């Protein structure tokens, strides 16, 4: 990223309720793109796209991941080694596809969107795509 | 295949669109040159700059299909059939980058619709533009 | 949408495959994990070695199932029904490892058709896995 | 790549007539992707499969791309650096969309089983889908 990219994330972010935004996109992530759902099968109900919404366990995920996003965020240089531990987590134990990260970033992108509004400009998007593009080859890096 | 709920929320949704169609394609394509720039590779003859004439001309023509699509989206293949030669046999836009000015279509109508704009709308209105990109790259082989 | 030509094509060099349509369906997913690793995993508990009776009667479904097509090339949404069902609402594969395994089945074709494989017939091939693939991501939204 | 695979790549590329895979390559994306054509509307006869393989103009550009591919495979080190100004070129004045690349990288492939048959194993072909993935990527790096 450059400097311009990266104070855009940056004063974006500090805007940004981690905790609610994460469950704002996981759930959309569930909703839109329900093969996702195969990775939540423990997490009750989820068979309407309010009931996904509102689902306390969509929610405390979704504040989890996008908490470690959000530390992220403090090492944009080196997202690789930030993500390494989770990357392995990811394959070795959890059998996630990387591409399901990448839904992700888009749907991040959607949400921050809807609740910003013209605040997110085409410039500002233009950052948080490197972001999510980024954070998603990171966690895919160490999968093999 | 687009459902009667989907069907319902897409004509919802671009009906709050009304007239600003035209801007928000506009809006879309700029987000897509600055998101994705190889898509300016298809441009080469546009000032792609904000503001740009040119792309606001161009963000209408798109809108306006839409709005066409919509009008027409029990018979879609149809509706679009001259745009589906076009892209298929001159254009020839490699079909990945359907997906990318669908993706900014929809930043664009999320930043625009604080109340319409819910999960099930998101839902329908990506299965609509993967439906327009697919009967749009129908014809390419 | 198929050509009379790509069915023509399809079914001759499919034809050709004959009996040994089990092997090359095994070897074809052998060649989709060393070449795209992520796309082991949706087979966390499951024998990938090489020459794994599970990868080879994996292989072998995926085969017969092609088989079908072929026969029913002009129906194929009907032909692969309760498949398009299994992936779309248990398997859950994401839709982007479908191009993956058809270029592995397509690479597989070109390795043991010399023959046959000639650059029509490549598109041919290449356009009825991507059709199959969509048939089998259909009902996913 | 590991050393192995460096092997492999090697000397199987050895045995390759680079004009002959190169005009073939070409052949067979403008025939596979036919709107790989838009670049070629000043090569003539395109209007056949057998026109296009059988094209003097066509050819003699695969022999051009595949040709400076191969000179690349010397330096699987530092594609990058090798390919920075090419893919310049290729954003800046050629206004080629990288995703064709990735799918002439697709066509070498299913070139190089043809070709090979049995010999180019799963494993050849992990090796080789690395190569023209980094050569694809090197060649879009400068994109912007
Ligand atoms: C920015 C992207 C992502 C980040 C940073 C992230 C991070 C995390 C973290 C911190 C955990 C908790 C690990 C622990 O137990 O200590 C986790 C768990 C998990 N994540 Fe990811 N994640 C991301 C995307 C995804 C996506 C897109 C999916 C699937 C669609 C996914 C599936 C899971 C699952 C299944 C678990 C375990 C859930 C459980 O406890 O049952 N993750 N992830
Ligand atoms: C929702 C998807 C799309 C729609 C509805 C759409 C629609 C249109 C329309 C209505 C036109 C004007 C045709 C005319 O003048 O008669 C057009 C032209 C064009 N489109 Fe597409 N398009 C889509 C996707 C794309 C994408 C993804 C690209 C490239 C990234 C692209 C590149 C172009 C170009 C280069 C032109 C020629 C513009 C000019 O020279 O004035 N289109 N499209
Ligand atoms: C040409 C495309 C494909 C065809 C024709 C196909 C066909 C099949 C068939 C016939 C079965 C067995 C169903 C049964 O036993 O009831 C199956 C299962 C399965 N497929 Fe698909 N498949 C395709 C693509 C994919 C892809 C791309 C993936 C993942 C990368 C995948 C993952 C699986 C898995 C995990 C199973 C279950 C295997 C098992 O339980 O042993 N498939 N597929
Ligand atoms: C392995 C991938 C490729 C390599 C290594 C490569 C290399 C080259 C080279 C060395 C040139 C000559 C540049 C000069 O001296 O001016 C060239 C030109 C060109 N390339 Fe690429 N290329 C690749 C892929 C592609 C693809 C896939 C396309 C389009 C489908 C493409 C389109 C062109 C065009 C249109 C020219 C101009 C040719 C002319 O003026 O006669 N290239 N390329
Ligand atoms: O070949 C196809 N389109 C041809 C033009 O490329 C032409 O329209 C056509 C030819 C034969 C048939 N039916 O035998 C239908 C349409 C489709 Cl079917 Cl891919």
């Amino acid at each position: 990223l450059t400097p311009e990219e990266k104070s855009a994330v940056t004063a974006l972010w500090g805007k940004v309720n981690v905790d609610e935004v994460g469950g704002e996109a996981l759930g959309r992530l569930l909703v839109v793109y329900p093969w996702t759902q195969r990775f939540f099968e423990s997490f009750g109900d989820l068979s309407t796209p309010d009931a996904v919404m509102g689902n306390p366990k969509v929610k405390a995920h979704g504040k989890k991941v996008l908490g470690a996003f959000s530390d992220g965020l403090a090492h944009l240089d080196n997202l690789k080694g930030t993500f390494a531990t989770l990357s392995e987590l990811h394959c070795d134990k959890l059998h996630v596809d990387p591409e399901n990260f990448r839904l992700l970033g888009n749907v991040l992108v959607c949400v921050l969107a809807h609740h910003f509004g013209k605040e997110f400009t085409p410039p500002v998007q233009a950052a948080y795509q490197k972001v999510v593009a980024g954070v998603a080859n990171a966690l895919a890096h160490k999968y093999h | 295949v687009l459902s009667p709920a989907d069907k319902t929320n897409v004509k919802a949704a671009w009906g709050k669109v009304g007239a600003h169609a035209g801007e928000y394609g506009a809006e879309a394509l700029e987000r897509m040159f600055l998101s994705f720039p190889t898509t300016k590779t298809y441009f080469p003859h546009f000032d792609l700059s904000h503001g740009s004439a040119q792309v606001k001309g161009h963000g209408k023509k798109v809108a306006d299909a839409l709005t066409n699509a919509v009008a027409h989206v029990d018979d879609m293949p149809n509706a679009l059939s001259a745009l589906s030669d076009l892209h298929a046999h001159k254009l020839r836009v490699d079909p990945v980058n359907f997906k990318l000015l669908s993706h900014c279509l929809l930043v664009t109508l999320a930043a625009h619709l604080p109340a319409e704009f819910t999960p099930a709308v998101h839902a329908s209105l990506d299965k609509f533009l993967a439906s327009v990109s697919t009967v749009l790259t129908s014809k390419y082989r």
